[PDB]
């Protein structure tokens, strides 16, 4: 699009970035991050799927480790979500720890099967374990 | 609200 950048709000930064012409996607690599709020969505690599509106209909993330962080309080700066792969509803602000998952905050962490990330006074309570790879 | 696509390797930026 034309220059408008006095009105930006989201920022991604990448060391290797690629469009995906024959399939509409955009794919990013090299310790990449997308920022807007306390949701510290870094990875190595990000696959942004998008439609006719340039609307980013869903995003997939991966790295070594696979995880993102979040800032919840000035002391509770340390919350995070990890899993076998990560997929993100940019359509509603909710991240999903795909297949098998781990979720951590100060004083608590929970792990097991696939789960959607929480930002309220409620947990997932489902329990198990999963290997690294 | 809009997206900034800023580059390492180059110190430049992009949009959609």
């Amino acid at each position: 699009g034309l220059p408008s950048d006095r009105n930006q709000q989201i920022s991604l930064v990448a060391d290797r970035a690629t469009y995906n012409e024959k399939t509409g996607l955009t794919t990013y690599t090299g310790n990449v991050v997308i920022e807007q709020g306390t949701m510290k969505l870094q990875a190595d690599s990000i696959v942004a799927t998008l439609n006719s509106k340039r609307e980013i209909q869903t995003i997939t993330a991966k790295g070594r480790p696979s995880k993102f962080q979040q800032q919840i309080s000035a002391d509770k700066g340390i919350a995070r979500g990890e899993g076998q792969t990560i997929v993100y509803n940019a359509d509603t602000g909710i991240i999903t720890l795909s297949g098998g998952a781990y979720l951590y905050q100060d004083g608590s962490s929970i792990r097991g099967n696939t789960l959607k990330y929480s930002m309220n006074k409620g947990d997932v309570e489902a329990q198990g374990s999963s290997s690294n790879r | 609200v809009p997206i900034t696509y800023v580059n390492r390797a180059t110190x430049k930026c992009a949009r959609y």
